[PDB]
RNA sequence: AUGCUGUUGCUGUUAAAGGGUUCGUAGUUGAACUGUGGGCUGUUCCCGUCCAUUCGGAU
RNA sequence: AAGUGUGGAGAUCGAAGAUGAUUAGAGACCAUUGUAGUCCACACUGCAAACGAUGACACCCAUGAAUUGGGGAUCCUUACGUAUCUUUCUCAGCACGUUUUCUGUUUUCACGCGAAAGCUUUGAGGUUACAGUCUCAGGGGGGAGUAC
RNA sequence: CACCAUGUUCAA
């Protein structure tokens, strides 16, 4: 349950777009610095599933270089990126 | 790295940084303190900033010395700063 | 990215990891300091160069290899260097994970141009610099191409999205990022195990001036 | 000098809101001005703020959540009877469909759409889409 | 409202009444979509070559 | 035949990639006009040059003349693309225009003024397009109201699908290069606003490239 | 051919690592490099100093 | 038609246009605060005891 | 700044002017002079490319060298790093080093903006997604900043 | 750093 509707119900627009996942910016079509990275999501014993976790980024983001601040803190909040050391 | 700031719960080592009224609740810089007379030894409370030469009420001497900042107490005294 | 779903250690540095990172001096930094890799840095020595957080290094790491491990067709990783002392290095990662690799000047339109017969489409780029693979990176910026980036202090991050901190100008340190990444890409496949140590020596990784 | 404090802070708003921010730090406040942002948390354009308490006027921390393009003020608070809503909505709205007019009424500071089904009559504060 | 009931019922009847809109048409929506050789076909001009009472469309103007 | 270099036309040749919106959706560049004819059906494309003036280069020994032609395509259902190439003979230019107008095809999302009845007939939103200082506005309009534009940007919003809109233009609209690319470039823009409609969480998809990486490695 | 060659003759390694020979006579990381290995959840390596 | 009189809605570095600088009346504009309440009932991992010593394990 | 009035001053440069020369001509440039002026006092004037060709007061605003004055230290972490050399009296001193922070004059550098050149916490940004306050001027080129 | 001034009217 996305995009327009038609007073009928259906679904009318073409092309429900992607969302910028740090700034939650509509992702258009002419945007070519836009990236999606897939995260591989691994088991207990270290070596990958056949799940990822993909996170898409917007193009001005990457332009101004605050795309790496940005993915620290989507792997932080999605649990992937540790955020400190344990205690010694 | 890795934490971000909160601008409601900033980092002591951001907030220390700042300028008094800088920060997110603005307060003093100074204080107060115990200065004992060099002679005399007799305590007086002197403020950290004094811009006035506070005088020893038994001594009779002067104690404190204005600057531009931080007054300067006397050599011989001794001090410990005072809470709050 | 150490952290995984069920909640295991499994991914984690250990004293052996982390013994190769300082012998091989890849926690050190030059002396210049960017804005946007100010969070990667411990602190600063005397002598004025500026030490990397061996945390921040080995969990940004692990999240470049969990991208890497994340490519069915792993020729679309396209790993290139400008700088002469990758060279040898992209080669040796290029092997042992199954890459694409380039190395000297990056003949621009290589990305963009695509009636040139040199003409590749990565899914994912990995450059050794951000400065010195400034071209790499800004055709990767016009065809939708995440960067993979080995930082060193003073890196320019525009269009860099996992900035790996370490010390790339050494010929020793570079290299051990490359032994370390594709040591760690083969681990998440599951081709080599994590119990014995990989028995494949980091010296082929090293630059070696053939005159 | 600072004349209008509302418009400082939807100003302050909307300039770190197209920078992609994460929180704002607005300064100083007013009655008004958390008024008018909890007409912007009950259609959800903005996230939890706080109001830290000096004995001066107060702090205000909000937290953004990416769904506000732009808020302001208008200036002067021009009266609006019921039969200018539509006026409104054509001039500083992007459509009918979504976008509201905030409005401050007898009957309290509310967005256009409230207004029009109280069937009363504003001056009007600003907007927010 | 009164003004759309009233004088909106109004616009609806003179369209069934001339031809301008079938029975079927009754939204008020297709007043809209009417088009200037919807109202020339209700010219006694068109009817007259049209139930065929003359031969051509200048036939009829004639007669 | 038509050979295809790109991973896009790769897909779309073996029809891995079956309507043009999977393009758009992973903000991929076409790279190949030949991709857009096949996706989009071949009598539901229209094309027609919007205008061909000269330009002229001071040499020695007199001018260079080349002609810059502009083009627009665009089925009437939300796709539109402009093209402006460049050439000695006027010919080569009309040409290269087509090529080029198929390049930038980009979506148009449109919606509703008032009440939602059907298709949708006008912009969902009121949008601006800058181009030099040629700025047309595009309004939403009522149900019934028409295109309201000037026949330059009245032919472009035809083509476009938006069948009912009003429209300002606010500085030398006689200059139609920048007038062109200017309603071309706010009707790019109905696609970058973010409405309630579009809050919700939609769930990540894969790259026709990420899925499809074991078909293209058999070109090879 | 002297390009193919001369790879062959390039790719050979020691037996024993330029790293294994390295841990072998101690690290000998500096003040501020010591005082950040304190923090960390595997302590300070086996086989360091301090200069 | 003309956002070429601009309240909506114009320009003012270089296209016409910020007045040489301060003070200054009429004028227009002007910081925060005294408050909109409450009650009931609906609506698999990881942390240690046995193995091993620049890379492990059962638990 | 030139200019004016009344007194001083009068070294040097020097509108006017005078001689040389160059030139087709030279009323100019160049050389030698030289009056008013230049300089001061007290009055008057109020005419600048009086410029940043950018009105004033607030607000938000990314980065890295510096510089001037003052002050202070040596699932979003409960805190931490200090050298140099001069030193019998405007000397519990002076300068420096590392780091904070306020005020000022700026520089190569992220958005964004502009017709562009360029601007960019010092906005020309935050503007057809057009309203923080006040103010002055402009409306095709002239005539003409003329006439009354 | 001697002197070195000018080229009718439309049009191509
Ligand atoms: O008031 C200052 C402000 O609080 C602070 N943000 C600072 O910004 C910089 C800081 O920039 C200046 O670098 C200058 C040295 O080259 C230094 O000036 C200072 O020099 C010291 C030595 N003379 C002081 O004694 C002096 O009082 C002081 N003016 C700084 O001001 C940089 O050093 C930091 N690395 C980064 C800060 N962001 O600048 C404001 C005044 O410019
Ligand atoms: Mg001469
Ligand atoms: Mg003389
Ligand atoms: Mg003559």
């Amino acid at each position: 349950t996305i995009g327009m509707f038609n007073e009928e119900g259906e679904n009318v627009d073409l092309y429900i777009p992607r969302k910028c996942h740090a700034t939650n910016t509509l992702i258009e079509a002419h945007d070519h610095a836009a990236v999606q990275i897939s995260i591989a999501n691994v088991g207990p014993n270290g070596v990958i599933n056949g799940t990822t976790t993909t996170l898409c980024i917007a193009g001005y983001l990457r332009s101004q270089g605050e795309s790496d601040h940005a993915i620290n803190h989507i792997t932080i909040d999605r649990g992937i990126m540790r955020i400190k050391t344990g205690k010694p | 790295g890795f934490f971000d700031a909160d601008l409601s719960y900033p980092t002591v080592r951001t907030e220390r940084m700042k300028h008094k009224r800088r920060r997110l609740v603005q307060g003093p810089n100074s204080y107060f303190m115990d200065v004992s007379c060099p002679r005399c030894r007799q305590v007086t409370v002197v403020y950290s900033h004094a811009t006035t030469s506070v005088e020893c009420k038994g001594c009779s001497k002067k104690l404190c010395r204005p600057t531009g900042g931080k007054a300067l107490l006397v050599e011989g005294c001794g001090y410990r700063r005072k809470p709050d | 990215m150490t952290a995984v779903e069920s909640g295991s250690k499994v991914l984690r540095m250990k004293e052996s990891d982390a013994q190769k990172l300082l012998a091989m001096r890849c926690h050190i930094g030059t002396r210049n300091q960017s804005s946007a890799m100010k969070k990667y840095i411990y602190g600063r020595t005397a002598e004025g160069s500026h030490i990397i957080d061996l945390h921040m290094m080995w969990e940004k790491l692990i999240l470049a290899a969990r991208v890497i491990a994340a490519v069915e067709n792993p020729k679309d990783v396209c790993v290139c260097s400008s700088r002469l002392y990758g060279t040898r290095a992209i080669y040796k990662f290029s092997q042992h994970v199954g890459t694409s690799f380039h190395g000297g000047r990056f003949i621009p339109g290589t990305f963009t141009n695509q009636i040139q017969k040199k003409f590749v489409q990565p899914r994912v780029l990995v450059v050794t610099d951000p400065r010195t693979d400034h071209q790499a990176i800004r055709e990767a910026s016009l065809v939708n191409i995440p960067v993979i980036a080995l930082c060193d202090t003073d890196a320019p991050l525009e269009y860099v999205d996992i900035a790996i901190p370490c010390n790339n100008r050494g010929i020793k340190s570079i290299g051990m990022m490359y032994w370390l990444l594709a040591r760690e890409v083969l681990r998440l496949r599951g081709t080599i195990v994590r119990s014995v140590p990989w028995e494949e020596k980091v010296d082929l990784f090293f630059y070696r001036d053939p005159n | 000098t600072m004349m209008s404090v509302l418009a400082n802070a939807l100003r302050t708003i909307a300039s770190a809101e197209r920078r992609g921010k994460r929180q704002v730090l607005i300064r100083p406040s007013s009655k008004v001005v958390v008024k008018f942002l909890q007409v912007m948390q009950k259609h959800g354009y903005i996230g939890e703020f706080e109001i830290i308490d000096d004995h001066r006027a107060g702090k205000i921390v909000v937290n953004l959540n990416g769904r506000l393009n732009k808020c302001g003020a208008i200036c002067p608070r021009f009266d609006c009877a019921t039969t200018d809503y539509e006026k409104w909505m054509k001039n500083i709205l992007p459509s009918r469909q979504f976008g509201f007019v905030v409005l401050t009424t007898s009957l309290g500071i509310m967005d256009h759409e409230e207004a029009r089904s109280r069937n009363t009559g504003g001056k009007v504060l600003g907007f927010f889409y | 409202h009164p003004r759309r009931l009233l004088e909106g019922s109004a616009i609806m009847r003179r369209c069934h009444e001339y031809g301008f809109l079938d029975e079927e048409k009754d939204k008020l929506d297709y007043v809209l979509s009417l088009t200037v050789p919807d109202i020339l076909e209700r010219r006694l001009q068109t009817i007259v070559f049209k139930a065929g009472l003359a031969k051509s469309v200048h036939h009829a103007r004639v007669l | 035949e038509w050979v295809p270099c790109t991973k896009l036309g790769r897909l779309v040749k073996a029809q891995k990639v079956t309507s043009l919106e999977e393009i758009f959706l992973f903000s991929m560049p076409i790279k190949e006009h030949q991709i857009v004819d096949t996706l989009i059906a071949e009598g539901q494309l229209h094309d027609e040059m919007m205008k061909i003036y000269p330009v002229q280069k001071a040499t020695s020994a007199g001018q260079r003349t080349r002609f810059k032609a502009f083009n627009v395509v665009g089925d009437c259902d939300g796709h539109i693309g402009i093209g402006a190439r460049v050439g000695k003979e006027v010919s080569l230019a009309i040409r290269a225009s087509m090529i080029a107008a198929k390049l930038n095809i980009v979506p148009v999302r449109r919606g509703y003024w008032g009440n939602k009845i059907g298709e949708p007939h006008t912009i969902p939103m009121k949008v601006t397009g800058k181009c030099g200082s040629v700025a047309v506005r595009l309004v939403p309009a009522p149900r019934g109201t028409g295109i309201v534009a000037a026949p330059v940007p009245k032919k472009i919003l035809e083509f476009a699908g938006v069948e009912d809109v009003y429209t300002s233009s606010r500085g030398k609209t006689r200059t139609h290069g920048n007038l062109i690319m200017a309603t071309f470039y706010a009707l790019r823009k109905t696609y970058g606003f973010l409405t309630p409609d579009l809050w919700a969480e939609t769930e990540p998809s894969r790259d026709p490239t990420d899925e499809h990486a074991e078909l293209l490695a058999e070109m090879t | 051919l002297q390009e193919e060659e001369r790879e062959r003759r390039m790719d050979h390694a020691p037996a024993t690592s330029d790293v294994d020979k390295a841990i072998q006579s101690g690290v000998s990381v500096d003040k501020r490099t010591m005082q950040m290995l304190q923090r960390l959840e595997i302590g300070v390596p086996r086989r360091v100093k301090r200069a």
